[PDB]
């Protein structure tokens, strides 16, 4: 889901 | 504090292309989803597509694939929407919206939903040429010279494009004032009327003037309305 | 391609009242990613609830959202003056996001018959070869109103357009304009022009008219 990408990017960095 | 500022109104001919911009400020640009939503006059919201700046990850709605291009310049925190082969059906206010962030602050984990919205950009798609309106008076009835209320107004006809603004007595008169939604006539031109109800005892003493402004044509008209 | 259904499309409610809005999805909404937005006339939408039930900071608590799968609900414990507007639900459970058609919440108030006025075309317009006759229904409620144009008592159809204002913020009424447009030649062919209005607030239909060039 495209609307999940920023969440995953944020988690990957956080 | 996320603020989105969009470029100004546009008027295009069918088949032409348009590019609307959205400059963000007051947060980080790259790591947050930014979408484009549109709304035709008097209709519902329609999600068109979006982009994640960091890797220019775009996501287009199938209905627009081929006609739509969404870009984003990280150097200027500005996103763009390019729509080609315009059609009158594309006449609408286009909004850019950025997803919100968890709890307080704005560096929290994105929430997907659109919490921040630009002011909107009205894009008109028509073959009509820019034209200032003609203003005609809606003369108060003689059937009500005394006793009750009297109504008078101005008919603002055949102008293009939207919008047009109307005031009464340079803005001094605001109560009982009704400016109706413009109607797009088959001629390709817009039309609307502005009315106001006043005491009939006031017809013989107070002058009434409707100030019509149509910036798109740099037109300004002041018309006195009387019995 | 999730289709969102919001019904009724309109609800009439009194102030201070509680409101519950429905939103049905053709298929299950992924991760319950359902959101609700509020949009007032002339203004951009505003996020009220996301994640089907999370209320973002800066949003009064009288706003609550619930549901999952394909059924969802927005609830407004008490309708404040500023809460009367249009509400849209959106699902972002998949790459192709969609919105419902929206539910509009208007202020239900007592019945108010419209005050009717008719305006003949101005001589200034006639000269250009066109005749616009205008009928005005002023400050009435409810919304439903039937405006019939009659020229020499002959019912008209297809040659008039009407527009209605948004519910007045102060008295919660509506106003409507009906414009009959004719060529100058056609206008000159008849004598009596009349506008007939039917409305819940009127015991019997009201007619306003004038004799051309009189």
């Amino acid at each position: 889901n495209w609307f999940c990408i920023t969440r995953w990017l944020w988690k990957k960095k956080k | 504090q996320v603020q989105l500022v969009q470029s100004g109104a546009e008027v295009k001919r069918p088949g032409s292309s348009v590019t609307v911009s959205c400059k963000a400020s007051g947060g980080s640009f790259s790591t947050y989803a930014l979408s484009w939503v549109r709304q035709a006059p008097g209709r519902g919201l329609e999600w068109m597509g979006g982009v994640i700046p960091l890797l220019t990850i775009t996501n287009y709605a199938p209905r627009f694939q081929g006609r739509i291009t969404i870009t984003a310049d990280r150097s200027t925190s500005t996103a763009y929407l390019e729509l080609n082969s315009l059609r009158p059906e594309d006449t609408a206010v286009y909004y850019c919206a950025r997803e919100g962030t968890t709890g307080w602050g704005w560096l929290g984990k994105p929430i997907g939903a659109f919490a921040h919205w630009g002011q909107g950009t009205l894009v008109t798609v028509s073959s009509a040429s820019t034209k200032g309106p003609s203003v005609f008076p809606l003369a108060p009835s003689s059937k009500s010279t005394s006793g009750g209320t009297a109504a008078l107004g101005c008919l603002v006809k055949d102008y293009f494009p939207e919008p047009v603004t109307v005031s009464w007595n340079s803005g001094a008169l605001t109560s009982g004032v009704h400016t109706f939604p413009a109607v797009l006539q088959s001629s390709g031109l817009y039309s609307l009327s502005s009315v106001v109800t006043v005491p009939s005892s006031s017809l013989g003493t107070q002058t009434y003037i409707c100030n019509v402004n149509h910036k798109p044509s740099n037109t300004k008209v002041d018309k006195k309305v009387e019995p | 391609e999730i289709v969102l259904t919001q019904s009724p499309g309109t609800q009439s409610l009194s102030p201070g009242e509680r409101a519950t809005l429905s939103c049905r999805a053709s298929q299950s909404v992924g991760n319950n990613k359902l959101a609700w937005y509020q949009q007032r006339p002339g203004q951009a939408p505003r996020l009220l609830i996301y994640g089907a039930s999370s209320r973002p900071s800066g949003v009064a608590d009288r706003f609550s959202g619930s549901g999952s799968g394909t059924d969802f609900t927005l609830t407004i414990s008490r309708l404040e003056p500023e809460d009367f507007a249009v509400y849209y639900c959106q699902q972002y459970g998949q790459s192709l996001s969609t919105f419902g058609q929206g539910t509009k919440v208007e202020v239900k108030r007592t019945v108010a018959a419209p005050s009717v006025f008719i305006f003949p075309p101005s001589d200034e317009q006639l000269k250009s070869g066109t005749a616009s006759v205008v009928c005005l229904l002023n400050n009435f409620y409810p919304r439903e109103a039937k405006v019939q144009w009659k020229v020499d008592n002959a019912l008209q159809s297809g040659n008039s357009q009407e527009s209605v204002t948004e519910q007045d913020s102060k008295d919660s009424t509506y106003s409507l304009s009906s414009t009959l447009t004719l060529s100058k030649a056609d206008y000159e062919k008849h004598k009596v022009y009349a506008c007939e209005v039917t409305h819940q607030g009127l015991s019997s239909p009201v007619t306003k008219s004038f004799n051309r060039g009189e």
